[PDB]
């Protein structure tokens, strides 16, 4: 909502784009990570030294990657420690992004805890710990079984939509719309006369 | 246009035909039609007993085993008389009892023309000998078998079953390795989509 | 004005006498009739009793000239009060098949006048739609979330109707069709059927092309949107559930039923078969003694 | 359990108990036995009449 | 900070509790300390696992019997008496198998409970993608 | 209904059968007691055809926006067994009462027999209503459900 008028200045621009940042990284309930990359605040705002890790931050929670992660963090982690303070919040956010992720793109909406070991990069017990917390934040609904050892989703929370997840979410409908014709087509056939 | 005796008389030869091409399925629904069309006459009585000898041998040629009800409630035990007899043989699983009967009764038998149906039966005692062995016991020797039908070794007694359950009739599966012939009968059909 | 709203309820009269209007304005090619819309509101459903034309030109070399005549609705409010002093402005109709963009600028006038966030209804003269000829919008002011300014917009929401029970048994006495489109014996709800699934065809295919069209034809990523569609794969269900395992023990229960139900109904017409050689048996003898 | 004031099983293969709490025969199912029963009556009756046209 | 664990459902466990607010709030009298009020203190652990209790049926409707007693930080025995006592009060429900291969929490669900949830979802499918069409509509004119 | 007022002079020299020539109409008296007067001593009333479009008739058949949600839309399964249940105990009552009934049903006299062993409302039309109801009823609901079921996923 934010006037036409020039009252704003590239000092404020860049300071809140940080803030932004800051507050998306060490949040816990915060997916907007793209949303920061479709505005223009932030995706042309890379063009200070701060502001090349800091993107590059954002943009290692969109696609799942660990170890770029890891290497920017260890680095700034030190220089700047609001990030050393709350940095539990912080790694656990890209292991919770990429749990609610993975989740999306299949059609079955159920993950064994052997399968999120190696995407979210925990050991066995600690994806049991993934699990409770994103419940409690309310990001996922559904049940666990640990006695098969899979948590079975049946809700997931509405997320940043992106060029790619249009195509994923588009196949499904073909489907749908091949089994609905075809399914009345046949029901079409028999009793035909039965329309009165 | 047909009268009722006509129509009797039709689903009475299908039976007969049925019976010598191994169809003992649909042989048993003609003969209870048959006699129903049919008049319960001391005029009509000489159809009706060669009418009611052909529906008690399809019953064991499928190893259903008619009632015992049904020859003591007619007014025709003395016809029936030996088919009493081999609803009882088959009934115990007794090779002996049944070797006896058909040869004491043979002559009789020979004149309705169903002493050729009888001869079969002979499989059919050591079949319907296994239904009962399943039911009774879930787990069972294959000695223990020997021991009531009179059999000569354990590796005989696996041929027969094994024959008899590419009929499925006794529902069970041979345990070569360990000895023993176990039922997969547990029901729970209720949850499946035969009742539809 | 009121900012909360969920549904809007229709009287049968208003659709009927903009379509009315329309012929007597006699309005096509892009002049659409125009008058206002006389209900009750502030209420979360907006409860539309009637409507009236006004005198409106509109312009079809461009629509964003308009004419409105201004001293007129003021006059016509008081005569609706001399009718029932519980009608005021809740918006106003159009008559076109779709929204015009020119819809937007239109409905700032009519917000002098209401209580309320005023109205569009599209009274079509084609009777489009696979339920109601109406499409429903009010207009809502709103932040976008997206990246984009404020705007207003035409917001839907459903569809529906209240009739008042004198009014409907005159939807009946003049409509003399024994009706396809609504319940009936089980033929006429096999139809409802077919009908429904037949209808789910057609509103699923517009958002495959929609989905088409956004990643190709560049049409904006509308998060509202696609947020409602992914709640549809969550509410979907799977296959290996105990609760669709459920469903197949709850067919055989009805089926069952229905298999009874069967068997008593072939007793009963068969007590009528009887009867009936009776009554052939008794005139046997009344034909031979004549 | 004979009485079946808690159901479950007393299991012996092994000395479990199992506890179910669980209905036990279902209402609707229960009088689809009974409508049969009455129909079967009915037809009995119609063969009654029928004696007529013998 | 201490209440706003409990007010949420939260993964915790008790010597963590312990560790942090033993020398903050046993240094203050009333429900800690002093040598009655650590009757209180025991208090405590109860209530500690019965948080978790309340998770653990929310989320889990099965986990291992032993995996709980990790969580608890219990031996068996305690585990298994606090499910029971919890169960009477009503404030869950659950069935433990007592050579602890499951402990499974819910009462099993009526039959006529998940045929009336599947209605309520199809019914949700069909209102969205009707709206989601005159949302498409709109959007024609727009761009 | 309607009503015109006709000079009283002209009632006087017998020109009510005037207004009805040139057609048999659909010629049908409503109501009488009041009007019967006063179209005597006034008025000649007229009966009431409606005129509507094509497009009118359309707007008016149209009643609902669930047309089309009405077949994927279902009721509770739990109404349904309840329904059930209740149907198949009503008719079971209703049977007994038959079976009352056509214990005879052989006497001379179909009229005797209605009295005598009630056959009052015909206990046989009674069950043929209740039955064909929810036997249709099931019909539908069933299909319901393995539509949806089967397409949607």
């Amino acid at each position: 909502t934010l006037e036409p008028s020039t009252s704003i200045t590239l000092a404020e621009r860049q300071q809140l784009a940080y803030d932004l940042s800051i507050s998306a990284l060490l949040g816990d309930k915060i997916y907007n990570f793209g949303e920061l990359l479709h505005h223009p605040i932030m995706e042309t705002i890379v063009n200070d030294s701060n502001y090349d890790w800091l993107f590059q931050l954002l943009n290692a929670l969109t696609v799942g990657d660990f170890d770029k992660f890891d290497s920017l963090i260890k680095v700034q982690i030190s220089k700047i420690p609001i990030l050393a303070q709350h940095e539990s919040f912080l790694r656990q956010k890209i292991c919770l992004m990429t749990l609610i992720e993975t989740v999306f793109v299949k059609n079955i909406r159920m993950l064994s805890f052997e399968d999120i070991s190696k995407a979210t990069h925990l050991p066995k017990d600690n994806v049991e710990h993934l699990v409770m917390r994103a419940i409690s934040l309310g990001l996922l609904k559904g049940s666990i079984d640990q006695v098969n050892e899979l948590v079975t989703i049946s809700w997931v929370q509405p997320r940043i939509i992106s060029g790619d997840q249009i195509t994923k979410m588009k196949d499904r409908l073909v489907e749908w719309n091949d089994q609905v014709e075809k399914l009345g087509k046949k029901m079409e056939a028999r009793g035909q006369s039965i329309w009165v | 246009d047909v009268s009722s005796s006509l129509e009797a008389r039709y689903f009475f030869y299908l039976s007969k035909i049925n019976a010598i091409q191994l169809d003992y399925s649909t042989a048993n629904e003609y003969i209870i039609a048959a006699i129903r069309k049919a008049p319960h006459n001391s005029k009509s009585l000489g159809f009706l007993q060669q009418s009611n000898k052909l529906h008690c041998c399809i019953q064991l040629l499928m190893g259903d085993i008619p009632e015992l009800s049904f020859f003591h409630q007619s007014n025709m035990q003395k016809s029936l008389l030996p088919y009493y007899h081999l609803t009882k043989a088959v009934k115990l699983g007794d090779l002996k009892k049944f070797t006896s009967t058909i040869t004491k009764y043979k002559q009789l038998l020979l004149k309705d023309d169903t002493y050729q149906l009888c001869v079969r039966l002979r499989s059919n005692v050591i079949k319907t000998g296994i239904r009962i062995i399943s039911l009774t016991y879930k787990k069972i020797s294959l000695r223990d078998i020997c021991l009531k039908l009179n059999l000569d070794s354990e590796q005989t007694v696996e041929y027969m079953v094994s024959r008899a359950i590419r009929d499925g009739v006794i529902e069970a599966k041979i345990n070569h390795e360990d000895g023993f012939i176990e039922t997969t009968e547990l029901l729970n059909i209720y949850d499946s989509e035969d009742p539809q | 004005m009121s900012l909360q709203h969920e549904k809007v309820t229709i009287a049968p009269l208003v659709l009927l006498s903009a379509l009315d209007h329309y012929e007597r304005t006699q309005t096509k090619e892009n002049k659409r009739c125009v008058g206002v819309i006389l209900g009750d509101a502030n209420s979360s459903t907006i409860r539309v009793t009637n409507s009236f034309a006004l005198p409106f030109e509109e312009d079809e070399k461009n629509s964003d000239v308009w004419f409105l005549d201004h001293n007129y609705i003021e006059n016509m409010n008081e005569m609706c009060k001399k009718i029932n002093a519980k009608e005021k402005l809740i918006g106003w109709y159009h008559s076109g098949p779709k929204l015009r963009a020119s819809d937007l600028k239109i409905n700032e006038l009519f917000k002098k006048y209401t209580q309320n966030n005023p109205l569009l209804l599209i009274v079509d003269v084609k009777q489009q739609g696979v339920g109601l000829p109406t499409d429903a919008y009010v207009a809502i002011e709103q932040v976008k979330d997206d990246g984009t300014s404020t705007e207003k917009t035409f917001l839907h929401l459903p569809c529906t109707i209240e009739a008042e029970e004198a009014e409907e048994i005159g939807v009946e006495h003049l409509l003399r069709d024994v009706r396809d489109q609504a319940a009936g014996g089980l033929s006429i709800r096999l139809t409802n059927q077919l009908k429904s699934l037949k209808g789910l065809q057609s509103k699923l295919k517009d958002v495959v092309e929609y989905l088409d069209k956004v990643i190709n034809k560049e049409l904006p990523i509308n998060h509202t949107i696609l947020g409602k569609l992914q709640d549809v794969f969550n509410l979907l269900p799977n296959l290996g559930t105990p609760d669709d395992d459920e469903i197949d023990v709850e067919n055989h229960d009805r089926i069952n039923i229905s298999n009874n139900l069967q068997k008593a109904l072939t007793v009963k017409t068969n007590d009528e078969l009887m009867v009936i050689y009776i009554s052939n048996l008794v005139r046997s003898i009344i034909a031979f003694d004549d | 359990i004979l009485d079946k004031i808690f159901y479950g099983v007393l299991d012996q293969g092994n000395g479990w108990l199992y506890v179910y709490e669980t209905p036990n025969q279902d209402a609707t199912y229960d009088s689809a036995l009974e409508l049969v029963g009455q129909l079967n009556k009915v037809v009995d009756q119609l063969f009654e009449k029928a004696s007529v046209l013998y | 900070s201490l209440v706003k664990l409990f007010t949420t459902n939260e993964l915790m466990r008790w010597p963590i509790v312990q560790k942090t607010y033993e020398p903050v709030l046993n240094e203050d009298d009333l429900a800690f300390g002093g040598e009655a009020n650590k009757h209180h203190w025991e208090d405590l652990q109860k209530r500690v696992i019965e948080h978790n209790l309340r998770v653990i049926s929310e989320y889990y409707s099965r986990i291992t019997l032993l995996r709980l007693n990790e969580l608890l930080d219990l031996t068996e025995s305690q585990t298994e008496t606090y499910i029971s006592d919890l169960v009477n009060q009503g404030i869950i429900y659950a069935k433990v198998n007592r050579p602890a291969k499951i402990v499974n929490f819910e009462k099993p669900k009526n039959s006529s409970q998940l045929l009336n949830e599947w209605s309520h979802n199809v019914d949700e499918l069909l209102e969205h993608i009707e709206t989601i069409g005159h949302l498409i509509t709109k959007e024609e004119i727009m761009h | 209904d309607a009503f015109r007022l006709i000079d009283t002079g002209a009632l006087i020299n017998n020109l009510e059968p005037r207004q009805t020539t040139s057609n048999t109409g659909l010629l049908n008296k409503a109501n009488i007691q009041a009007l019967i007067h006063g179209l005597n001593r006034h008025y000649y009333s007229l009966n009431i055809d409606y005129h509507k479009t094509a497009k009118e008739t359309k707007m008016l058949m149209n009643l609902h926006k669930e047309q089309w949600q009405s077949g994927l839309k279902m009721y509770d399964y739990e109404e349904k067994e309840e329904s059930n249940l209740a149907a198949t105990k009503s008719m079971v009552k209703i049977a007994e009462q038959y079976s009352k009934r056509i214990e005879e049903e052989k006497e001379l006299t179909e009229e005797e027999l209605k009295t005598r062993y009630v056959g009052r409302q015909d206990p046989k039309k009674h069950l043929s209503e209740t039955a064909d109801e929810t036997l249709e009823n099931n019909i539908v609901s069933v299909l319901t459900a393995g539509v949806n079921s089967v397409a949607i996923k």
